[PDB]
């Protein structure tokens, strides 16, 4: 129990992770749209 | 990593010249040294000029400042060199540099010149 | 046909002059003509403001000892 | 810094459900209230809402809450528009849905140097509804409980 | 948020090439004037230019 437990930690803190990667890829794509826009 | 780099700078004969970033303007154990140039030092600090002068002495030695001409350098220099005249010292103006298309220089054509305009204004630190 | 006056000097200063044309620093657009990288062609009838202009860049960044 | 002039609006939306100058209006009547000023929330979002205002039982809230539910309305709605810019810039090919190629690309025109099994990892991590990539309210909903922004 | 000020402007400051607006004046039409004179005037910052005409 306490395997699987530390499993689903580390999938979950790496969800986390690959969230904020995903934030900072969004927010820099939306700024170089703002930036150079038609 | 410093204290290694002036330690193998003077018993070397491979490598003979370093770069410092204003961490030279005190009093440290930098080795014997005869060629000392300058270039953008602070705006007036004749304090700071007479410490580079100061890290020469110890024609056995001699050291330039570089300077841009029509700047605030210009005046620059003017104004921080009045310490070391009334020490003594007395500043030779050159104007040209012997055999300076003798050999082959960076920024030989214009093209690289008008790049470097790109990045020296990428600063943008706003 | 053009008259007026030719300026010949570094590159530095007709280079300043070609941007005290666009900056408007005299009040006109009087550098009409650009004729080579030193030399440039300049109506003469304020010739003296442009003195006056190349006098204070000088003598600006020449901290006079007096 | 929130408004100046919306402010003015958010007021006239008050005084409204107060014509008799009681200075609290029905909870009842939030739904409405939002409608009047743009605003369209939805039965669940109704629900949470007065569940916020009204745990106390009294079914009337003052001027002060009210103007802060609706500052806060306005945040959460431009906050959305930006997402489903983000969103809409993402789904280049207007297909509806983030997927592996649009994440993919997106990540090469950046720059990164994501793998793609980190790129696919993260696909099966923004899937909730088991359709094999992120939606829109999937979308919103990592937004929501984003790092920061 | 430091982290991502410093890699922000690195693709900010990457698309844009030219700063120097085009100031090559492009004259309209020609006003002809007493004793042969032409006047020039610049379609995108109003310079005047007059000259004689041989
Ligand atoms: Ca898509
Ligand atoms: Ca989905």
């Amino acid at each position: 129990a306490v395997i699987e437990r530390k499993e689903k930690e580390k999938k979950e803190k790496r969800a986390l992770g690959n969230w904020k990667l995903l934030a900072k890829g969004l927010l820099i794509r939306e700024r170089l749209k703002r930036r150079y826009g038609p | 990593e410093r204290m290694q780099i002036l330690q193998n700078f003077k018993h070397n004969p491979k490598i003979n010249t370093i770069f410092i970033s204003k961490v030279g303007d005190t009093s440290f154990d930098l080795p014997e040294a005869n060629v000392l140039i300058q270039i953008s030092s602070h705006g007036g600090s004749r304090r700071q000029e007479a410490q580079r002068l100061g890290r020469v002495l110890r024609y056995n030695a001699f050291f330039y400042s570089l300077v841009s001409q029509d700047t605030q350098e210009m005046a620059y220099s003017t104004k921080r060199q009045r310490f070391l005249v009334d020490q003594g010292y007395s500043f030779k103006v050159i104007t040209k540099l012997a055999g300076m298309e003798e050999e082959d220089l960076a920024f030989s054509t214009k093209e690289e010149q008008q790049q470097l305009l790109q990045k020296v204004l990428a600063a943008t630190d706003l | 046909v053009l008259k007026g006056v030719l300026i010949e000097c570094d590159p530095a200063m007709k280079q300043f002059l070609l941007y005290l044309d666009e900056s408007n620093a005299l009040g006109k657009k009087f550098i009409i003509q650009d004729i080579d990288d030193t030399h440039v062609f300049v109506i003469a009838e304020l010739v003296n403001v442009l003195q006056e202009r190349v006098g204070e860049l000088m003598d600006q960044n020449a901290f006079s000892l007096t | 810094e929130l408004t100046e002039e919306q402010k003015q609006e958010i007021r006239e939306a008050f005084d409204l459900f107060d014509a008799d100058g009681t200075g609290t209006i029905d909870v009842k009547e939030l739904k409405v209230a939002m409608r009047a000023l743009g605003f369209e929330p939805k039965k669940e979002e109704i629900k949470k809402m007065i569940s916020e205002i009204d745990k106390e039982g009294t079914g009337k809230m003052n001027f002060g809450d009210f103007l802060t539910v609706m500052t806060q309305k306005m945040s959460e709605k431009d906050t959305k528009e930006e997402i489903l810019k983000a969103f809409k810039l993402f789904d280049d090919d207007e297909t509806g849905k983030i997927s592996f190629k649009n994440l993919k690309r997106v990540a090469k025109e950046l720059g990164e140097n994501l793998t793609d099994e980190e790129l696919q990892e993260m696909i099966d991590e923004a899937d909730r509804d088991g359709d094999g990539e992120v939606s829109e309210q999937e979308f919103l909903r990592i937004m929501k409980k984003t790092s920061l922004y | 948020d430091k982290k991502v000020k410093e890699l922000r402007r690195a693709v900010r400051s990457s698309v844009w090439k030219r700063e120097t607006i085009v100031h090559q004046h492009e004259y309209g039409p020609e006003e002809n004037l007493e004793d042969d004179m032409y006047r020039k005037t610049c379609t995108m910052c109003g310079h005047e230019l007059t000259y004689e005409k041989m």
